[PDB]
DNA sequence: CGCGCCCAGCTCCAGCTAATAAACTAAAAAC
DNA sequence: GTTTTTAGTTTATTGGGCGCG
């Protein structure tokens, strides 16, 4: 099926109160975070269903007419209009639009709120794989004054968890901090091997709230489940995952102008003379070498590609220092144990990981991703787990599957006489390097091409007179850099470039 | 890194010049098929059989290679005489078996069955003159960058030394290089005639190439060791000129080339009719339907924006399209190398960036950057764009440490949209899968036994016992073995993978014996069973 | 540097 | 300024040549 | 079945000087 995510936003008094005047209100932060997920799900052509519910509003909009619960958006595929609708509640002007449209600070009962959300999953005609409720609030004790409500909420929360609906808390900043143990500890869905250590800290920045949401929003999707053979007899099961996948400009789709409906495309193979459809058993494979035609069967062109059975065959252990940074061939993968196939895989995996780390060594393997494919040498680089200040998993624990090039993949460089700079010149450059120093983060740059493409689609889908212009984050901040460098540039030039250049 | 004699022309894109200019070579294989070539010691193969295998290996490699080099075959010591220099009673028992032309399977089949050992003996220097005549009379009109003559002999027979000066003069004037292939390795119970013959061969090589001339004398044995594998894929990277910019006032003229890429054979399978065995008899017709068919004169372009369907023509898309300045290499800033994890490396290439060709000022400027980054343990974060049309990239430019050459290495980094945020359970903090002390010790012993490295002369230098980056891609070797097998034996099924291929894909036999014992302990300590 | 037969 | 148009070097004369990005299809795997 | 991703292709273009709006 299609996965389901319901965004549940608190509309209490505290949600519109900023902790820092320069910082966004927990509500604005929530709206902006939701909009981002909606856009990201569009960028990646995701088939998941999204919903937007508010509680604590004076106005109510839901199927059983439960008071102070407003279903802004029912579960459905994201679009331009739904994103535009969320933009109406963005910023200080938006806060006014929301409060005058629906009201705020009214009394509610989380039990009724959860019923409305659970019902949205039931109304979906298509079958759903995952059912998830994401709660945005800076209130850590909603019914600390009403036992009757607190108890009903726990029972209902319990019922949802038993049904298979996940309840995740996106707790926002509150003066004196947000304490989960006071109430939500018994509401939120907790995985059996976490034991509350895996729970994220309170969000105070949109950036953090966004990553925390994005981290739970998408489920792991293995590229392949393979066997990691230490030998013929000792086989462990592993999952191969793609940590980085090139987000491409979605390909165009063929439509009829009058109907504006997508058109299906069938590609067939037929004999030119007879006109009849060609079976795969009616054609052969040819290659011409040394004035001769060499004919093979389709079955043989596959057989000549067969070496190892699919999986990872352990060759041995090579110290990490022997693996060159400049021997990059194609993006690296991630290896994690698959306990569901071979019982005992995780224990052996953990042992290998612990010892590879201690010895600063990599597990060299002969890799075969699927049947009838020649092998490639890969280095399984030990990777230790890393969590940031917010308790987000920056680096997952496992092995980095690093592809190693064959002699054919390497290219010899043209002859260049070695010319080296003096310490005086290197010194000037060092000073320049130190001036333009910055903190690199893998998520600092957005694809200008992708961003512009969807800004263009937004303008056309909403019939906007002008398309929104994306800010090219890849272009250097020239003016700032020049001022930051000052005379260092002219200094370097005098030491290197002759006036007659 | 190439030799200094290798011209930069081979890397620059010009109209049917440089990379585009067909690098063609003319090769004359001058084989001794004389009586003595068949005489051997009962323990080792005859020089005739050895030389025949070397020639087959050479021709086989050339058939599958992209080079387009032309090959001729001159035989000497044959019973008959077929020469354009024969006249009446000169250059006897020397046969031009094959004239200069592209090698083919008809040649290989001919080598295998038609070439028989001779009963006579010929003058090898006379055979060389006939070989030089082939190059002189057949390179006419054809464009050859190189001309080579490969002589395979045992140097057993008598010969005249009268033509030595005309031989050397013609080889030098016509820029023809020479190579000798003998049954023995150059320094032994060779005959006195062989010692005389060898001295002349040595003199010839020294006259032509100097002290290095001796290096062009090979044994058939060492030649079979180098030619047994198929020719690895070698292509010249196209020279990419541009300017590395730091702000808007500092520009550094640079030249980039592809260091690493997923190399592939260009030629692939052509789907042909099983009866006609022709390509044109097969045609693909892509039809459009809603079930109900649609004509091409009724389809427009569109894109999906979630649930929304947005019609957007290629014309409108062309104008609203993001527009950037092309052929741009710009520094955004510098950061600690630690902040750039190799696990984030993206793209299909690695670029080695050098200073612009013959520009000393640019070379010094770039060397300043390289060493500064290296001495600061930092890297550059740059914006890279191939041309005006190409989608811009954000990547890393890091220093490259070698004494023969200094360069920056470029590798693409990811965009926020490219990253996939998946959470995985902690394994260190696992109560279920934490290994015992005994289990950890078995793995510790396994890693030590299976070491693919060794320290030489206690110089704290690690010698890789299993390099893998020196190994040619087995896919190509396998494809070629099969293509050759089907060409020479059409009725026979495909052959199995050659042992040497498997031998190079496996770690040293030493490693395998050491592995089995700790591997046995691991099998008992770590229970493994399918669910 | 490979030449002739080996290049 | 940026666009399309049209010769480029090598053996009289038309055909050679090849890396490279970008668009494209077929096909395997996961779900 | 379904969708998602990739392996494996094919295809168009290349460089630069000159005249145009």
């Amino acid at each position: 099926g299609r996965d389901s995510l319901i965004f549940l936003v608190d509309a209490s008094k505290a949600m519109f109160e900023s902790q820092s005047e320069d910082e966004l209100t927990p509500f604005d932060m929530s709206i902006q975070c939701i909009q981002s997920v909606y856009i990201s799900k569009i960028i990646s052509s995701d088939r998941d269903l999204l919903a937007v519910v508010f509680y604590g509003t004076e106005k109510d909009k839901n199927s059983v007419n439960f008071k102070n619960i407003y279903v802004l958006q029912e579960l459905d595929n994201p679009g331009a209009k739904r994103i535009l609708e969320l933009d109406q509640f963005k910023g200080q002007q938006g806060q006014k639009r929301f409060q005058d449209m629906m009201g705020h600070g009214s009394d509610y009962s989380l039990s009724e709120v959860l019923w409305v959300c659970a019902n949205l999953f039931s109304d979906v005609q298509f079958k759903m794989s995952h059912k998830r409720i994401m709660l945005f609030t800076n209130e850590d004790n909603p019914h600390g004054n009403d036992s009757a409500k607190a108890s009903r909420a726990r029972t209902k929360a319990g019922d949802l968890r038993d049904t298979g609906i996940f309840l995740d808390l996106m707790h926002l900043k509150k003066p004196g901090g947000f304490d989960i143990s006071l109430f939500y500890r018994d509401i939120i869905s907790i995985a059996e091997d976490e034991d509350l250590r895996v729970h994220f800290e309170e969000s105070s920045k949109l950036e953090d709230l966004l990553r925390k949401v994005r981290a739970k929003e998408t489920r792991k999707r293995a590229l392949s489940r393979l066997k990691l053979k230490l030998n013929k007899d000792i086989v462990i099961s592993v999952g191969i995952y793609n940590l980085v996948q090139k987000a491409l400009k979605p390909p165009p789709i063929k439509l009829y102008r009058e109907t504006n409906e997508p058109v299906k495309t069938k590609t067939r193979t037929f004999n030119t003379s007879t006109g009849g459809l060609l079976l795969p058993s009616d054609t052969k494979r040819s290659q011409i070498y040394g004035s001769r035609q060499i004919i093979l069967e389709k079955e043989e062109t596959e057989e000549l590609k067969r070496f190892d059975d699919p999986g990872l065959m352990l060759m041995g252990f090579k110290p990490l220092v022997l693996l060159k940074k400049h021997h990059y061939l194609r993006p690296s993968l991630f290896v994690y144990p698959e306990e569901s196939l071979v019982i005992g895989s995780s224990t052996l995996f953990s042992a290998l990981l612990i010892k590879c780390l201690e010895k600063e060594v990599a597990a060299l393997c002969r890799y075969t991703p699927r049947r009838n494919i020649p092998p490639y040498f890969v280095a399984l680089v030990p990777q230790e787990e890393e969590l940031d200040d917010q308790k987000i998993q920056v680096t997952p624990p496992g092995f980095q599957l690093v592809f190693l090039p064959f002699a054919d993949d390497k290219r010899k460089m043209p002859f260049t006489e070695k010319i080296m700079a003096t310490p005086e010149q290197v010194g000037k450059m060092k000073a320049i390097v130190e001036k333009l120093r910055f903190t690199y983060r893998s998520d600092s740059f957005e694809n200008p091409v992708l961003q512009q493409h969807f800004r263009n689609l937004e303008a056309l889908a909403l019939d906007l007179m002008e398309p929104e212009q994306a800010v090219d984050l890849t272009l250097p901040k020239v003016e700032a850099m020049n001022k930051r460098l000052g005379s260092l540039v002219d200094e370097f030039k005098e030491l290197v470039y002759p006036p007659d250049y | 890194m190439h030799h200094h004699h290798h011209h930069h022309h081979h890397h620059e894109n010009l109209y049917f010049q440089g990379v585009r200019s067909g690098n063609k070579a003319a090769v004359v294989l001058c084989m001794d098929v004389g009586f003595t070539m068949s005489n051997s010691i009962p323990g080792i193969e005859s020089p005739f059989e050895q030389a025949k295998k070397v020639i087959t290996m050479f021709v086989q490699r050339q058939v599958f290679a992209e080079n387009k080099d032309e090959i001729a075959l001159v035989l000497f010591g044959t019973d008959g005489t077929d020469n354009p220099l024969s006249g009446g009673d000169q250059y006897q028992n020397i046969t031009v078996h094959r004239h200069l032309m592209l090698p083919d399977f008809d040649l290989l089949e001919d080598i295998e069955s038609k070439i028989q050992p001779g009963s006579q003996q010929a003058d090898f220097l006379d055979a060389l003159i006939v070989s030089m005549d082939v190059i002189q009379h057949e390179t006419i009109g054809k464009k050859f960058e190189k001309r080579h003559i490969e002589i395979f002999t045992d140097l057993s027979s008598r010969f005249s030394k009268s033509q030595l000066d005309i031989i050397i003069h013609s080889l030098k004037k016509c820029d023809i290089s020479l190579q000798f292939f003998l049954p023995f390795s150059l320094g032994k119970g060779i005959t006195e005639q062989q010692k005389e013959g060898l001295e002349i061969v040595k003199m010839v090589m020294i006259s032509l190439e100097g002290e290095d001339g001796l290096d062009e004398i090979y044994s058939f044995s060492e030649s079979l060791r180098k030619l047994c594998v198929f020719k690895k894929i070698e292509r010249h990277s196209i020279h990419w000129p541009c300017r590395l910019t730091i702000g808007s006032n500092l520009s550094i003229r640079i030249a980039a080339y592809k260091s690493i890429l997923q190399e592939r054979v260009k030629k692939t399978w052509t789907v042909v009719d099983a009866k006609t065995l022709k390509k044109e008899d097969i045609q693909k017709e892509t039809v459009y339907c809603l079930e109900t068919e649609v004509l091409k004169e009724d389809i427009i372009q569109g894109f999906r924006y979630g649930s929304d369907i947005v019609p957007f023509s290629k014309v409108d898309e062309e104008q609203m399209k993001y527009k950037s300045e092309g052929k741009c290499f710009s520094v955004l800033g510098f950061c600690k190398s630690s902040q750039v994890q190799r696990r984030f490396f993206m793209g299909n290439q690695v670029l080695k960036v050098f200073a612009a060709r013959d520009d000393e000022a640019a070379a010094v400027a770039l060397s300043s950057l390289i060493h500064a980054l290296d001495d600061l343990d930092m890297v550059a974060i740059v914006r890279y764009a191939y041309d005006k049309r190409a989608n811009p990239q954000v990547g890393v430019a890091f220093p490259h440490i070698k004494h023969n050459y200094e360069c920056l290495v470029y590798v693409q980094l990811p965009f926020m949209e490219d990253l996939r945020q998946y959470m995985f359970s902690s394994l260190k903090n696992s109560k279920k899968y934490a290994p015992t002390e005994a289990q950890l010790n078995a793995v510790d012993a396994l890693i030590d036994s299976m070491s693919l490295a060794k320290k030489d002369e206690k110089t704290d230098t690690l010698e890789d016992l299993f390099p893998t980056t020196k190994i040619p891609n087995p896919r190509f070797q396998r494809l070629f073995q099969c293509l050759l097998h089907r060409a020479l034996h059409p009725r026979e099924p495909l052959p199995p993978i050659q042992q040497h291929i498997w031998n190079m894909l496996n770690p040293p036999a030493e490693v395998t014996t050491k592995s089995q014992i700790p591997l046995s302990k691991i099998k008992t300590l770590f229970p493994l069973i399918e669910a | 540097k490979p030449r002739g037969l080996f290049s």
